[PDB]
Formats: structure tokens, sequence, C-alpha cells
């Protein structure tokens, strides 16, 4: 579903710059954010 | 030796009952099968009839021998192949 | 008949059939004419 | 009276929106077979009823065919194998759940 | 319609006919399909269609009495023969294999012995080239050839 | 050398597998392939293959609710484009937008 | 205990006995044995999904390869969704 | 569902018997759904070393129609090896010879070319004609739907669709017909 | 009297496809909104047992439920045994209802805990590359870290 991602403008491939491949994946069990993923 | 024979249903006689050589009748007509008389491994002279080839003249070991069995684009003899075997 | 490509009339009594899934000129006339297409 | 699939033989699909537009609720309660839709459960004056303990032994053929026409095979998954493959074989498999 | 009638006396009379039904969608057409908007919406299978064009005894009809047109009857001449063949006219006879789509009459086609190569392969017709143009309600054309 | 071309046709493989068993669910529920994966991509719903064969196997129930949004989402599709004008989106072809 | 069945841990003969005795003991009908599903029947490799129902109401169902042990085992199941101790049950707080 | 491991196993894993009926079908489309069948490549759990192929039952295959002229057009060729076994016999030909001969060769030609082809084949169940042996028929779930929609011929008509399509044209009164 | 634009009924005057009217937008939306009403009343009570989710991971999807382990194919700068929270939910479901994200469920609505408890490395994986006549070849050992994570609980609260 590229084409219908681009009409949209959420990219093409559903892991480019959606908040799906940039939130972070995962935080301490007492909320503490997790330092940032290298990618 | 037991044969089966193909009959009609107007045709069957109750089982155990003898057979004799008037069941058929004089100027008639019939068929014979049997097994013939078993020849053991055959060359192609005795078990094909080929014409072997020729006695004097050069020939070396072979006057009774099949020639080519095959042709030289056929990797292969083709089965049905006339050669020697029980006859 | 003869097979040809191309079908003519060399009579005014000459008819093209199509049976068998070929053309033919038949001439009841002049039996000459007879024609398959091939 | 519009479903988007029938609704008769899995669940009862029921689809659904939140307010904000942001999920989509579904509910799938089971679909039950109606006992209407069932089928009921199928139903020597003198000695021993001695067991009828036969067991002919079958050669190899026609107890190949014998196995291949009851359990729709060919015969090839009934022939052996040998030494190599039946040492080859492991005999202590890993297990998962 | 007109019939005679034989007895030595032969004589012609005059039995009851259809008329056009009252309101056709498309007065302005200029043949009967234009007429009922149904250019590119018949097939073989229409045969109430075919029937109101056919003779009794499975003959098509004239143009210039069934008003049609050049391209609109060639399609009802073709689409009866395939209605014939796939033997859905039971009662307009003359005087087993199943069929449908039967575009050659069977008994003039040979069989393809030899298929060629895959880039000169020989197929088999199936349709009509002249219902090629007939609306399709899918994303893939009809195949006329197999 | 083979161990080593081996892993990417394992991933092929394994993608074929995952097609073939969603194929075989999706007409189970009488839908089809391409219409299921781009309509849940319309809904925007971003589960994999692999997970929507661990789904259709183990999780049925839930697959028949997304079989159902997709075959709704299409049948929105076709609304849309018969209608050609400005008539509602449609309940879920609303598309939540991110900034 | 984990992640095992009721009936894997805890070993039972009559599962038939001891559910009609817990109906009977919480006052429900005796259950009725009937044929769900089946497929194939006369080979040798059949399948039979025989449920419980009690007032005409489905109350377990399970699998098998003889209408008995499938009969078996749907009384098992029934057990099981008796008792709570269910393959979909709320897993344990740790 | 809480069933046990074993019967879940059993369940999960257990062979269907599918009908399927001839009688106006195409060879193909009815050897490409049974085909399907016989793979088990309808069930989420498939797997080309998992064994879960199904039963098919074909039936009608007698009657079976084929589009165009293939009746006359496709040919059938084989070969007994011995020099002129070369063969060839038109669909008609082979269909009057054998009637399930053309709906066994379709679905053969579908089938996977594997060693699980013969196993496949030998799941399959195809009968000429209505009769059924009663042990298949005792077996038998699901009858699948036909392919084809059988185009009710002009006879077949009701009276009420007879009048309710309108007439075309107006024919001239004095037409022999 | 026939509509400009009555075609007769044919075999293809019509799609074949059956014919699908939609639910209004009101009814439908009243509809929504007791369904949604229903399954949080059902969170609420409880009514629900074993859930799994569909949970985005190190660029993987994984379905997981409560009790499980997962195997990442890297190094995840934790101690072992250490619980951490899993966030990106694309799924969340149990029986006779689940939740589905557009893309990602909402935080306050679902939590995954899972607890680092390996940190270890693959068997070795080899490269070998090869070309005939050439005398070409290559070989390498490489040994990937790894991450064994344990999901300890899935957790739904009532916010539809
Ligand atoms: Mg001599
Ligand atoms: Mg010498
Ligand atoms: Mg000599
Ligand atoms: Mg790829
Ligand atoms: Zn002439
Ligand atoms: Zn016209």
């Amino acid at each position: 579903g590229g084409q219908w991602r681009l009409q949209q403008g959420l990219a093409a491939n559903p892991s480019g710059y959606g908040p799906l491949t940039e939130l972070p994946d995962w935080s301490y069990a007492d909320g503490r954010p997790a330092p940032p993923m290298k990618g | 030796t037991v044969k089966i024979f193909n009959i009609t249903d107007n045709a069957a006689i109750k089982p155990g009952t003898p057979l004799y050589a008037a069941h058929f009748r004089p100027g008639q007509y019939v068929d014979v099968t049997a097994k013939t008389i078993g020849k053991g491994f055959q060359g192609v002279m005795k078990r094909w009839g080929f014409k072997g080839q020729p006695a004097t003249h050069g020939q070396t070991k072979t006057h009774r021998r099949p020639g080519a069995v095959a042709t030289g684009d056929i990797g292969r003899v083709w089965p049905g192949t006339k050669m020697p075997g029980k006859m | 008949f003869k097979n040809k490509t191309v079908l003519k009339k060399r009579c005014k009594d000459c008819y093209l059939v199509k049976r068998r899934g070929r053309w033919y000129v038949y001439c009841k006339t002049h039996p000459r004419h007879k024609q398959r297409q091939m | 009276t519009y479903s988007p699939l029938p609704d008769d033989y899995n669940c009862n699909v029921e689809l659904a929106l939140t307010s904000d537009g942001r999920t989509i609720v579904c509910y799938h309660p089971s679909v039950d077979i109606p006992y209407e839709h069932t089928k009921p459960i199928p139903r020597d004056q003198v000695l021993k009823t001695r067991l009828e303990e036969k067991v002919e032994h079958l050669e190899e053929g026609p107890m190949i065919e014998q196995l291949s026409k009851m359990f729709f095979t060919t015969k090839h998954r009934w022939y052996p194998h040998g030494r190599y493959h039946r040492c080859r074989k492991n005999l202590n498999p890993p297990k998962d759940r | 319609f007109r019939e005679v009638v034989e007895t030595t006396i032969i004589e012609g009379r005059i039995t009851a006919t259809p008329k056009e039904s009252p309101n056709p969608p498309n007065p302005s057409g200029q043949c009967p399909i234009c007429r009922w908007n149904l250019k590119h919406k018949y097939n073989y299978d229409d045969v109430l269609l075919l029937s109101q064009f056919i003779r009794p005894h499975g003959g098509m009809l004239p143009r210039k009495i069934t008003g049609l047109c050049q391209e609109e009857h060639r399609k009802i001449e073709e689409c009866v023969k395939m209605a014939h063949r796939a033997g859905l006219l039971p009662n307009h006879r003359p005087r087993q294999l199943n069929r449908y789509l039967t575009r050659w009459a069977p008994g003039s086609v040979k069989p393809i012995y030899k298929k060629g190569p895959r880039w000169n392969r020989v197929r088999m017709p199936v349709g009509s080239p002249l219902l090629r143009d007939n609306v399709c309600y899918s994303r893939t054309p009809w195949k006329l050839y197999h | 050398v083979k161990c080593t071309k081996a892993r990417y046709l394992k991933k092929k493989n394994m993608r074929t597998l995952w097609i073939n068993r969603i194929t075989a669910a999706s007409q189970e529920h009488g839908l089809k392939y391409p219409a299921l994966i781009g309509n849940l991509v319309k809904c925007q719903v971003e589960l994999n293959r692999k997970v929507l064969a661990d789904l259709a196997i183990y999780e049925p129930k839930t697959f028949k609710s997304l079989a159902a949004l997709a075959s709704r989402r299409r049948h929105e599709g076709f609304a849309a484009a018969l209608g050609d004008g400005k008539e509602p989106e449609g309940i879920f072809s609303r598309v939540v937008q991110y900034h | 205990m984990t992640g095992k069945e009721l009936f894997e841990m805890w070993k039972i003969i009559n599962p038939m006995g001891l559910l009609v005795e817990e109906l009977k003991k919480r006052n429900v009908s005796a259950p009725e044995s009937r044929l769900t599903r089946q497929s194939g029947g006369t080979t040798a490799l059949p399948l039979y999904f025989v449920g419980l129902y009690c007032d005409k109401k489905l109350i377990a169902e399970g699998p098998g390869e003889t209408v008995l042990v499938a009969e078996e085992e749907a009384a098992r199941v029934a057990l099981r969704k008796l008792y709570g101790f269910t393959e979909n049950r709320r897993p344990w707080n740790y | 569902s809480s069933f046990s491991r074993a019967p879940q196993q059993w369940a999960t894993f257990a062979r269907i018997w599918y009908l399927l009926d001839g009688k106006m079908q195409p060879p193909g489309k009815l050897a490409a759904m049974a085909s399907i069948r016989l793979q088990g490549l309808h069930k989420p759990v498939y797997h080309a070393l998992s064994d879960c192929g199904d039963h098919v039952v074909i039936m009608n295959t007698r009657h079976i129609a084929f589009s165009g002229n293939k009746w006359e057009q496709k040919v059938y060729s084989s070969h007994t090896g011995y020099p002129g076994g070369f063969r060839q016999v038109t669909a008609a030909q082979l269909h009057l010879r054998d009637p399930v001969a053309i709906v066994k060769l379709a679905i053969y030609g579908m089938l996977p070319k594997n060693l699980h082809r013969r196993t496949m084949m030998e799941r399959l169940h195809l009968f000429p004609d209505e009769y059924i042996p009663e042990d298949i028929l005792k077996n038998l779930v699901e009858e699948l739907p036909q392919p084809r929609k059988i185009p009710k011929r002009l006879d077949e008509y009701t009276q009420e669709e007879i009048d309710a399509f309108p007439r075309l044209w107006t024919p001239p009164e004095d037409y022999r017909l | 009297s026939y509509l400009p634009g009555y075609v007769p009924k044919t075999s293809l005057s019509s799609p074949p496809w059956p014919e699908v009217v939609l639910p209004d937008p009101v009814e439908e939306t009243r509809h929504h909104a007791e369904v949604v009403k229903k399954v949080n009343e059902m969170i609420v009570t409880g009514q629900y047992g074993r859930l799994f989710a569909v949970v985005h991971f190190a660029s993987r999807q994984w379905k997981v439920t409560s009790e499980d382990l997962i195997l990442i194919g890297n190094e995840l700068d934790l101690a072992c045994g250490e619980r951490i929270r899993l966030e990106k939910v694309l799924l969340v479901g149990a029986d006779n209802f689940t939740l589905l994200g557009k893309p990602l469920l909402g935080k306050d609505l679902v939590r995954v805990e899972a607890t680092v408890i390996e940190k270890t490395e693959s068997w070795p994986r080899i490269i070998m590359r090869f070309r005939k006549r050439k005398n070409f070849k290559k070989k390498r050992i490489v040994t990937t870290p790894q991450t064994v994570l344990r999901i300890n609980s899935i957790e739904i609260a009532p916010c539809l």
C-alpha cells in the first residue's frame, strides 16, 4: 500500500518517519525513559 | 490344469460335471491354446531369423551375431528390440 | 479441385461456399474451375 | 441489516470505532452449535464365547496393498529402510511445548 | 405474422403478432438494441433476446425486417450459433458432449496435433471477437483464445 | 557456501509461507489476499504477514474480525468510488493524522 | 504448575462420572451427548466432535478419533470449564 | 479450546472429505479447486511437510463441459515406448473411452510435480455419474459450490420472467416467419 | 413506465456482485458508541483472561502473551533480570474482544511488562564465499549478540 500511504502523505514504507518507527521501543518499568536508540 | 472359458449365462453347467470329446462335432472349427516347446536361451538367428554374417571372406568372430542394434543419435536401445533370449 | 491461396471466379456460374472451415469455388458447368482454399 | 461477513460460523463480529477515532474495537463472542443442528450418538448356548483371535499373516505385497488401501497412500511409505537411515534418525528429538 | 396452409388449395392467413413494448428507455435509438440500451450488455446466454430475434426453426431473421444495424445483427447471429451449439434453444430445432462458447462448427475443426513453441503456440478460440467489446465488469479482459 | 545463501532463501520462503497461510484463511472468510492486505493498510493497521498468519492459526476470532474490517473498508471504497462526489468519507475510511 | 493441563497434573478415571456428579450437586439436568461434527467415519482416521448439552444448551465440546473418546474429551472440557482451570483463564499474578 | 494435547492435534490435522459435482462444469476449474483441496492449501496450518491434504470426491465427471471447440481441438498425447508408441487422442475420444480420464489428467497436471503428487491422487476420488459408494457417501462433508452457473436453457425460463423481459421489436404483420 | 436508462435483465446488464448498502452514519455512530461501552464495561468488570498482544520491538512484530519468552537479535543496554515496559502495542486482544491501534494503541490503554533475563551470544554463524576457477574463497565466523526477554504481564485499562 505504498501508493496509498504516499497519497495520505505517510511515506511509502511503514518504517519511514512514522511514530511506529520513531517512538522509543521501551522504557523502564518505573517510568524512566530509555536512552535513545542508535538508529 | 484348470482353464477359464468365457460363457454366456445360458451356457452355465453345474460344477463337478464331466466333459467328453463329443462336445465338439465333425466339420467344425476350433482354436487351440498351449505352451509352445521351450528352446531355452537362443540367438537372433533362431529366435528372430536374422540373416547373420557370411562365414568366409575375412570375417572376424561374427557369423551369428546381431548387427547394429540401434542408431547413433539414439543414446539408448528402443524397447522391444529383437535381441537374444529365452524362446 | 485445385489448391489455391487466392480464389477467383472464372465463370458466372462459379460460386463461393465455405465448407469444413475452408473456402471453395464450385462451378457446375465448368468443373475445371473447382478451387480449394489452402 | 448490514454485516461485513455472514454471522453464523465462528463468532458474532461487531466492529466499532472509538469516539476519538484512534482505535478500533472488535466484539467477537463465539457462535454455539444448536442442539437442533446436532445429531444423536450412534448406538454359543453350551460353550464359552471363545475369543476370535485370528491373525492371518499376509506376505509383504498384499500386506502393503492392504495398508495403502486403508490409509490412502502408496506402497513406498510402507517399504522399509536401511541401516544408514535407521541410524541417522534422531531418537531424542527436541520437544518444545 | 403470416402463415400458408395447404390442403389442392393454398391460402395465406394473418395471425396475431406482438408489437413493441410500450416505452423504450431511449426512444432516440436507431436499432432495437440501441433503443433499449443493450449495445454491450448481452451474451450468448440471453436466449430471451436471441429468441425474440430468431426464426421458429432456429434460423436468423433478416436485417431489413428485424431493424437491427449490421453490427448488432452480426453479434446476434454469432450469439445464436453459440447458443444453439450450447443447446440453450431446445425448441428451435431443425426440420453427447457438453459445449458452451463454441465459436466454430464442431464438425469442421481439426485437432491440434502439433502445438507450437511457447512463442508461436497454436491457441484454441473461445467466445467471439464480435463480443470482445462487451462490458467487462472485471479487471481482466476476456480471454478469447485459450 | 549454501549455509550462506540459504539465509536469503530462508527469509524468502518464510514470507511465501506466511502469504500462503494468509490466503488460505482469507479465502476461508470469503475474502481474497490482496483485498485483505490492501484494506488493512488503508485502515492503518500495520500488522505484518508473520503475525497475520499467527492470528489466522491461533486466534481465529480475531482474524475473522480483521477480515470483517477489511471487507468493510473495501465496501466503503466501492461506495466512495461510485458516489464520486463529496459524501461523508466513511467511518472506517477516516485517516488519523500525525504531526 | 505454570503450563500444564488440569488433567495432566491431577489424573482422573471417569470424567463423565465426575461431571454428572457436579451437575447433580449444583442442580443441573444430566448432560446429553450429541454428534456435533463428523468427518470420515468409515475410514481409519475419523474425526468426531461430540458436544455435551444441558437442557438443549451446549455446555462443552470435544474432538476424538472415536465417538467414545470424543465424548470423554468433551467431559474433560466440561470439567475444566466448571472448575475454572481452563486454558484461556486469567494467568497467575506474580 | 481447553482440549487435551493429543485430541487437539488430531482435530487440527484431521482430514476432510469434500464433495464436488461435474455436470456442465469446466474440467479446469474443477481441477483447480480440487487440487487446492488435495494439496491442503486451503488450511492456514498448511505446509508441504505436514501432510495436510484432504479427500476430494468428484461426481458427474461424464457430464463436464468444454468451452470453445476444446472437445475436438485438445489432444492428449502418450507414448508406449516401443518404436511407434506415439498415440494422440482428441478430448472427445478420450472422454468416450474413459469418462474420468480428462478430469484426472487436469488435476494431475495442476498438482505440484514432486513425490507427494501420487499420494494426493490417491486421496482424490472420481466417479463418472450420480452413483457414489456408500462408505464414501458416509464419509462426505461439505459439497463445495460449483464454479460455473449453468446458464439455464430457454425452455427452463418461467412465464413471469419471460413476460417481464420486454419484447425488443415490432414484426411486420405480413412476414411469413 | 421504464426510466430513461432502464436495462432489461440480462446476464451482464448488472454487475455480478451483490448490491451492498452501508449503514447510515448517524445510527451507525450510536451503534459504535453502544458497542464501545459494552466492551469497556467488560474490561471494568474483568470479563476476560489471558490477554495477548502484537507488539513492535527491535523492528519486529511479536505476538506475545504473559509468561512468554522472546529472543532479540541484539544487546539491549540492560542488566539481567531488569523489568521494562514494552510500549508500541499494535494490537491487544482476548476472548470475545480485541482492540486495534491506528497504528499504535494509547499507552494509557495497555501496558506490556517484560523482564530482561538473559544476555547471550548466538551459535557461530558461517559466512563462506566461493568462486570457482578464480581461486576465490573466504570464510568468516560471526556471533550476533542476543537478549532473552520474558513477557511478564499484559494489562489493559478502561479508557475507551
Ligand atoms: Mg549364413
Ligand atoms: Mg584377429
Ligand atoms: Mg570364423
Ligand atoms: Mg521480498
Ligand atoms: Zn466456372
Ligand atoms: Zn444500432
